[PDB]
């Protein structure tokens, strides 16, 4: 799997209490979107690079790393039903056991779907590396 | 919605 790049806008994050499920992500995305709309600020432009290794988030203006999210930390991803331009993932924090939903605004529903499908491929290919005791690449 | 669970979540040993 070649690493795929998307240039999105970061809506923000909220904690969730379980790692997987649409009930969780739907409510998280509702919260994050309402907070971003009330912010009165333009969203940070972020680039996502998706591969079986995980998701690399970089600030688009500076190309500086925000976070390299290991594939083993990410439990779930979604193209949201209600807020259909939003792609989100849930991942456990690197530094403790808390679970965070991070949401990104795409230009179009089709892009949110493409990002979700690309992340699904990364989960599948990482799993296949894992089964044969190889490092995901 | 289109949604996916990661089968390798937390599968570090």
């Amino acid at each position: 799997m070649e690493g795929m790049v998307f240039s999105l806008k970061y809506l923000g994050m909220t904690l969730v209490e379980r790692p997987k499920g649409e009930e969780l992500s739907a409510a998280a995305v509702k919260r994050i979107v309402a907070t971003a709309k009330a912010s009165g600020k333009k969203l940070q432009k972020v680039t996502l690079k998706v591969s079986p290794r995980g998701i690399i988030l970089t600030d688009s203006l500076t190309s500086q790393l925000i976070e390299n999210v290991s594939i083993y930390r990410i439990s779930y991803c979604t193209a949201d039903k209600m807020h259909d331009k939003v792609f989100a993932y849930i991942a456990q924090s690197q530094q403790n056991e808390s679970l965070e939903c991070h949401a990104f605004l795409c230009t179009k529903r089709k892009v949110a779907q493409a990002v979700t499908l690309t992340v699904a491929q990364a989960f599948k290919v990482a799993f296949e590396f894992w089964q044969v005791s190889l490092v995901p690449r | 919605s289109i949604n996916f669970d990661n089968p390798v979540y937390q599968k570090t040993t």
